[PDB]
RNA sequence: GCCCGGAUAGCUCAGUCGGUAGAGCAGGGGAUUGAAAAUCCCCGUGUCCUUGGUUCGAUUCCGAGUCCGGGCACCA
RNA sequence: GGGAACCUGGGGAACUGAAACAUCUCAGUACCCAGAGGAGAGGAAAGAGAAAUCGACUCCCUGAGUAGCGGCGAGCGAAAGG
RNA sequence: GCUCUCUGCGAACUCGUAAGAGGAGGUAUAGGGAGCGACGCUUGCCCGGUGCCGGAAGGUCAAGGGGAGGGGUGCAAGCCCC
RNA sequence: CUGGCGCCGGUGAAAUCCACCCUGGCGCGGCUGGGGGCCUAACCCUCGGAUGGGGGGACAGCGCUUGGCGGGCAGUUUGACU
RNA sequence: UAGAAGGGGGCCUGACUGCGAGGCCUGCAAGCCGAGCAGGGGCGAAAGCCGGGCCUAGUGAACCGGUGGUCCCGUGUGGAAG
């Protein structure tokens, strides 16, 4: 309706299963997609994200008190390597090939937050709020969302997952909205 | 081709029904056989005429069947039928149930429309219903002497 | 060829062009010859009595409208003039 | 100059909506045969055009490059 | 039905020119036909075109061989405004 | 006189813009076109190329249908274009 | 759901359920298209003179438009040196 | 023409941009040579040499279009079409 009807999501449990499933358009010419790492988002979700810090044996006091549950160092590089079940996720910034214990035993891992001062701080914002959701080959889209606890607040999907419209060449029309999850899903103009 | 049907047809029958047909069909069948006419304002409005004009003129015997029912519904005649206890001597027909009524109050009643199946022939307190469509139950109080 | 209501028939020309388009390179013209555009005629039989017109068949309808006029006059053999004329 | 299909064994051509590279013929080794064919057997050999990129991996999927073959329109 | 031309409409060439020729030219000319009359035609804006603009139409002088059109050849050629 | 061939009848074919006419008040033992040329004895081989006849597949193919996608404008809906 | 949890242990990738979607197919609906039959009423041909009866029949015919064949006919071109 | 225009090697890209005194040849219009100035470069310590090739053949006015580019024009204004 008009813009959106966040409240329209009126059974189950904590309905955090809300999403942005609006369609898309393949890549015009030589291109693709990519979700902005930790897409700001005017929300916090009240999540205790288990942010992993590719630190070492020195950053084990603040890497934990910066918004992360737990953090490991280099005594788990080739330690959690003798099992296909032993091994968030950051990475050693710069040209460092962190792709040694991360290039083998496939999940999600790329760019992260930088701060050669300490893993924790009062300026440790944006590192437990939003994340990503890029191309899906079949049709990317498919984003995240808060839960059944907000009026027009849940309308973040807009200037956020919707304003994600920033990376794209030209050979169609990025559209065909649809929002929600784990119950059903409606749709309105974007 | 917008046209007004006359004879009832299949998929387009109700007369006076404005329906769109193939130019040709209209031109070489419906129109030539006088089964319809060109939905031209001229005829179209003239149709509306036969529409309202009769849509109320038939809704007339409906406005009077109501400005009637409100009286024969409460009013009872009471016939001075010469009888003895049960069996009457000369059954009371509508014409009497009408005569003894029109010439008793001044109201006109059809010696057929009354919706009667037999001239009774047995005193009592009879209550019936006039005709057609919505009914107006007139009652009759046949006494002796 | 005639016309009834409507009216007659022009005499067009021609164009034999053998060329690009002006959306690639030029476009020259082979020959102009005198064509004759006959006026898509067509005949109509109508009930006024037993009448026949040769409507420019783009006006066929006008035939009827003109029929939709009971000028109040018995036989005359043709009764077209009135029709085709008291017309308009 | 635009629109189509292509490049795979020596040759002629296949093919999964990503998992092995396969036919027919030529050619060689054998049987049979008056002669010569036709039959009958076993193979032999691959950067799947060149580059990247996609994917855990690509004959294949997409970008781009070169050669090849088909179709259509121009030509001052 | 007739009438020297003149006029309006409907039809409508070629020779020539292009130093050949087909577009183009000659030319809407010659001619044919219908019709009008002392004239015929046109004529009171669904106009013009850049002017806070003009104000039916027709004729003459300009505008102007300009603007343009054109195998951008030969050659053709306005309108507004005054 | 022989052969090939077209023609089922509103024939084919010819004339005419048309109406219509001829064909023919005929109907395949009839009409039209072609070539050879009484009669006798005969009339070989070649469908590569051309023509004609035959082929409800494929190839190519103009309007038109179709709209992936793009462009010009506006604040917009839209209007327009390829 | 009203009895499967869900990780399992492994696998590149994990199963309940909700989604939006790639591939292909099926089933009702919108809007456009093709081919087959039947009919009559336009149109056409006929019928002791029919406001009709037969035959043909949305084809034919004819208008506008597309592309093709096309010396049947027309306009032309087919250089110079020597 | 070896007192190199020939043979080899190292760095290069002047097979530049703006221009152009003065001439050769010559019916026209074409063709040819060219010192020097400016800019920003190459090679050499330097003087210097460098606007293609030892030199003369290897080529085609205009018109009509095609691709780019840009200070220009763009029909009342802006943008477009051109
Ligand atoms: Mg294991
Ligand atoms: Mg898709
Ligand atoms: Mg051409
Ligand atoms: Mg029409
Ligand atoms: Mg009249
Ligand atoms: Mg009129
Ligand atoms: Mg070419
Ligand atoms: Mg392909
Ligand atoms: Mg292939
Ligand atoms: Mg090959
Ligand atoms: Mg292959
Ligand atoms: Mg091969
Ligand atoms: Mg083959
Ligand atoms: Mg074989
Ligand atoms: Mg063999
Ligand atoms: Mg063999
Ligand atoms: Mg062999
Ligand atoms: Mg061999
Ligand atoms: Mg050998
Ligand atoms: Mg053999
Ligand atoms: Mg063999
Ligand atoms: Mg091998
Ligand atoms: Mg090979
Ligand atoms: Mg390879
Ligand atoms: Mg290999
Ligand atoms: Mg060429
Ligand atoms: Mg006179
Ligand atoms: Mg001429
Ligand atoms: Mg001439
Ligand atoms: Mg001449
Ligand atoms: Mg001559
Ligand atoms: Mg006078
Ligand atoms: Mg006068
Ligand atoms: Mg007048
Ligand atoms: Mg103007
Ligand atoms: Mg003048
Ligand atoms: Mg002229
Ligand atoms: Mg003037
Ligand atoms: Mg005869
Ligand atoms: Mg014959
Ligand atoms: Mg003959
Ligand atoms: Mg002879
Ligand atoms: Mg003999
Ligand atoms: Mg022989
Ligand atoms: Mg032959
Ligand atoms: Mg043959
Ligand atoms: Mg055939
Ligand atoms: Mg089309
Ligand atoms: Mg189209
Ligand atoms: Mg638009
Ligand atoms: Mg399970
Ligand atoms: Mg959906
Ligand atoms: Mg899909
Ligand atoms: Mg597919
Ligand atoms: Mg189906
Ligand atoms: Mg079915
Ligand atoms: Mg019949
Ligand atoms: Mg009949
Ligand atoms: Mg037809
Ligand atoms: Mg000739
Ligand atoms: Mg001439
Ligand atoms: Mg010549
Ligand atoms: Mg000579
Ligand atoms: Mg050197
Ligand atoms: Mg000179
Ligand atoms: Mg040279
Ligand atoms: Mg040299
Ligand atoms: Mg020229
Ligand atoms: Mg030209
Ligand atoms: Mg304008
Ligand atoms: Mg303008």
């Amino acid at each position: 309706k008009v813009y959106t009807i966040d409240e329209a999501a009126r059974t189950a449990k904590f309905d955090e299963t809300v999403e942005v499933h609006a369609k898309l358009g393949i890549d015009p010419r030589r291109s693709d997609q990519n979700v902005r790492g930790t897409v700001s988002l005017p929300h916090g979700l009240g999540k205790q994200v288990r942010v992993l810090a590719i630190a070492k044996g020195e950053k084990i006091k603040e890497a934990e008190e910066a918004g992360a549950d737990y953090v490991g160092g280099e005594e788990i590089i080739q330690k959690i390597l003798d099992g296909w079940m032993d091994f968030v996720m950051g990475a050693v910034g710069s040209k460092l090939g962190r792709i040694l214990g991360p290039r083998g035993l496939n999940p999600k891992a790329g760019t992260v937050g930088f701060n050669i001062g300490e893993i924790i701080r009062e300026i440790k914002a944006g590192r437990i709020e939003f994340r990503n959701d890029k191309t899906g080959a079949i049709h990317a889209p498919v984003g995240k969302a808060s839960f059944p606890p907000e009026k027009l607040a849940d309308n973040i999907r807009a200037f956020i997952r919707a304003l994600e419209a920033h990376k794209p060449e030209g050979a169609k029309g990025t559209f065909l909205r649809s929002v929600y999850v784990t119950t059903t899903m409606g749709p309105s103009v974007r | 081709m917008k046209v007004i049907l006359l004879e009832p047809l299949e998929n387009l029958g109700d007369v006076g029904q404005v329906v769109d047909v193939k130019p040709g069909y209209a031109r070489n069948y419906l129109l030539p056989r006088g089964l319809a006419v060109l939905a031209t304002e001229s005829n179209l409005k003239a149709l509306e005429a036969r529409i309202r004009a009769q849509a109320k003129r038939l809704a007339e015997r409906k406005a009077e069947a109501e400005r009637l029912k409100e009286i024969l519904e409460n009013l009872t005649l009471t016939i001075p039928v010469r009888a003895g206890e049960t069996k009457i001597y000369g059954s009371v027909t509508a014409k009497d149930i009408a005569e003894a009524l029109s010439r008793q109050h001044g109201v006109t009643i059809d010696p057929k429309r009354l919706a009667l199946e037999k001239p009774i022939k047995e005193l009592g307190e009879y209550v019936l219903t006039y005709k057609p469509h919505p009914e107006v139950p007139i009652q009759l109080k046949v006494s002796v002497v | 060829s005639g016309k009834r209501p409507i009216v007659a028939n022009s005499i067009q020309r021609r164009g034999k062009a053998k060329r690009e388009g002006g959306v690639g390179k030029k476009t020259t013209g082979i020959s102009k010859r005198r064509q004759y555009p006959n006026l898509q005629k067509v005949r109509v039989r109508v009930a006024g009595q037993e009448i026949t017109f040769r409507v420019a068949a783009s006006h066929i309808p006008k035939v009827y409208e003109l029929v939709e006029r009971a000028k109040g006059l018995k036989l005359e053999g043709l009764s077209p003039k009135e029709i085709k004329k008291e017309l308009l």
